[PDB]
DNA sequence: CACACACTCAAAAATTAATCGATCGTATGCAAAATTTAA
DNA sequence: TTAAATTTTGCATACGATCGATTAATTTTTGAGTGTGTTTTTTTTTTTTTT
């Protein structure tokens, strides 16, 4: 949508896209591209409190925020830089 | 003065490239050139520098037209806001 | 403001601010902090004043003379003072 | 690099006195 | 009083003998890209044949304006689109 | 006296941005079943 | 040796992404219509005043 607007908007499009590709080409081989994504259809999971308690033993967490971590792990995705 | 001397050198190079296109003779010194495509036709241009090189003559033939396309403008609506 | 004996009103405004500042933090009424906001707002008015924009009426067609100037300056005021 | 307010009052009064 | 329509780049204009069939007939003969020439001469030789073709086809518009109206007509006219797919289909058939 | 020179202007239509519509790419639910493990 | 649990894979399907077809504003042009400026001064001769 940049081409309709003024020259300064388009120059900022240049500098922003150059910065985006420069900061994302650093992770082409390192592969560390875990990203919180928006899930669309059902992502509901029947929780297991044994799994919850062993995660409590693992990362030293209360189970309410461990339920928060368990929910937030389900929306985590990975992006491809070629994509 | 260092940056000024570099700016005058840049202006001198651009002025030299401009006066490459400028005719050596005066304005009333009339020179007419008929160019042909390999499809046989006659197109007339008026100039002295355009006599020798094809590109200046074709730039004249592009610039001799008086019809300009519409270029729509956003009208700079940012100034409407405070 | 900027030209009257190199802006002594700026020193007057900061003196009105340090009238507030000399009082302790617990003894300062909110009116004194509003006076501080008044001084900071005065400095933002001094900085923020810029030359205006040239607005034209586009209902009528633009004549052959066109826009001759977009200068929006007072007589004694130049671009260096602003 | 903290700037003190009492230093600004002292500099204000001193530059009122002689202005250098 | 309707006296005249002002002419624009149309579907019948591209499908004439003087048009895109002229391009298919003579573009490979006229265009020469050589590594010995510098890039300015190569690019100007690319522009020159298309500029003469534009000044034979639609002389009312300037050449950048001619490329803009070709972009508009290529986005708009469906006869030009089926001609453009017909060229590709005819060359992949052989 | 009419003949160019310049000023002004309702309508026409190219241009262009906006608004659905068709088609394709994709993620997810479902049916079957090949494999592994137990008695 | 044979039956049940399980996870994988193929397939159908619905939903979003994206280009395309259409269409309504718009604003520049579009010459069409109309108001108006125009020949053009020119030495030549007389008479007077000072030189």
């Amino acid at each position: 949508i940049g081409s309709k607007y003024s020259l300064q908007f388009m120059k900022s499009c240049i500098e922003l896209t150059h910065s985006v590709l420069k900061v994302l080409e650093q992770y082409s081989d390192d592969k560390t591209l875990v990203i919180e994504g928006k899930s669309r259809r059902q992502k509901k999971f029947n929780i297991s409190e044994g799994d919850i308690t062993k995660l409590i033993e693992e990362e030293n967490v209360d189970r309410d925020e461990a339920l928060d971590i368990l929910t937030s792990s389900l929306r985590s995705i990975e992006v491809n830089f070629q994509k | 003065g260092f940056e000024l001397s570099k700016l005058l050198q840049k202006e001198h190079q651009m002025r030299k490239n401009v006066i490459k296109h400028t005719s050596a003779r005066h304005s009333r010194f009339g020179g007419l050139l008929s160019i042909q495509t390999p499809d046989k036709t006659r197109l007339t241009v008026s100039g002295s520098q355009a006599l020798v090189d094809e590109k200046i003559a074709l730039q004249k033939l592009d610039d001799s037209k008086k019809w300009n396309k519409r270029i729509i403008k956003k009208h700079q609506s940012v100034a409407a806001e405070g | 403001i900027l030209s009257m004996e190199s802006g002594k009103v700026l020193r007057a405004a900061i003196r009105l601010a340090l009238d507030v500042i000399k009082i302790d933090r617990l003894s300062r009424t909110p009116r004194d902090n509003m006076v501080l906001k008044l001084v900071l707002n005065f400095f933002r008015n001094v900085i923020a004043i810029e030359p205006g924009e040239f607005t034209i009426n586009t209902k009528k067609s633009m004549p052959k003379k066109g826009i001759t100037s977009i200068d929006t300056l007072p007589p004694n005021v130049s671009m260096d003072d602003i | 690099k903290f700037f003190s307010k009492e230093s600004f009052l002292a500099d204000f009064d001193d530059s009122s006195s002689n202005e250098d | 009083r309707k006296r005249r329509p002002q002419v624009k780049l149309t579907a019948e204009k591209l499908l004439s003998d003087k048009g895109l069939p002229y391009v298919l007939k003579n573009a490979h003969k006229r265009i020469r890209i050589s590594s010995k020439k510098n890039s300015y001469d190569n690019l100007s030789n690319i522009i020159q044949f298309y500029q003469l073709w534009a000044h034979e086809l639609f002389p009312k518009a300037k050449f950048k304006d001619f490329m803009k109206i070709c972009q508009t007509v290529g986005k708009t006219d469906p006869v030009l689109r089926e001609y453009r797919v017909s060229l590709f289909r005819d060359e992949m058939g052989m």
